[PDB]
């Protein structure tokens, strides 16, 4: 709970009036995409 | 397009939104760098 | 009375022009501006 | 006569480290120090106030 991580970054069971700065938020990301030459050539290493 | 993804051009790997630019690129460039020297705008291999 | 009513409003009158027409009168906050904005910007740049 | 400076804020791992995450996994043995600048900032913030 908020109140909790308030709690936990104060180090205290009781928190007294006031604001107070917790943490970060972040949103993650959805999916994965990727993208590569449009090659279907193999490399000649056989005949190397 | 316009969603949180990470994503890989390349083996240029990052995590971001990628979107719609109408930036100018000379037909020879490729890479677009901020001041702080990360890339920011990217043509990909393919639909150039 | 008169004489000393005519005069200051003739001397707030030269204060708003001397304040419009000097480029350096206000230096001081720009110069706070420029400091604080010159520092974050070095800060972003040496993350290269 | 100056008054006030602009009450800046500054997040320790998206600078410190980039988009990666174990990036920020390394870091988490560094120490403490984030709490230090969180704790040093917010006093400047509200002695402009
Ligand atoms: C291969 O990629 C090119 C460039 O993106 C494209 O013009 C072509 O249609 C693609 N061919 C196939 C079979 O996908």
């Amino acid at each position: 709970d908020p109140l909790s991580e308030t709690k936990c970054t104060l180090k205290s069971f009781t928190v007294e009036k006031g604001i107070y700065q917790t943490s970060n938020f972040r949103v993650q990301p959805t999916e994965s995409i990727v993208r590569f030459p449009n090659i279907t050539n193999l490399c000649p290493f056989d005949e190397v | 397009k316009n969603k949180c993804v990470n994503f890989n051009f390349n083996g240029l790997k990052g995590t971001g939104v990628l979107t719609e630019s109408n930036k100018k690129f000379l037909p020879f460039q490729q890479f677009g760098r901020d001041i702080a020297d990360t890339t920011d705008a990217v043509r990909d291999p393919q639909t150039l | 009375q008169k004489l000393i009513a005519n005069q200051f409003n003739s001397a707030i009158g030269k204060i708003q022009d001397s304040l419009s027409s000097t480029p350096s009168a206000l230096g001081k906050l720009q110069d706070v501006v420029n400091h604080n904005a010159q520092a974050l910007n070095t800060l972003v740049k040496q993350l290269s | 006569l100056p008054v006030s400076m602009t009450k800046t804020s500054v997040d320790c791992t998206m600078y410190i480290c980039g988009d990666s995450t174990e990036c920020s996994n390394l870091l988490l043995q560094y120490g403490s120090f984030c709490t230090q600048l969180k704790r040093a900032l917010t006093g400047i913030a509200v002695e402009q106030d």
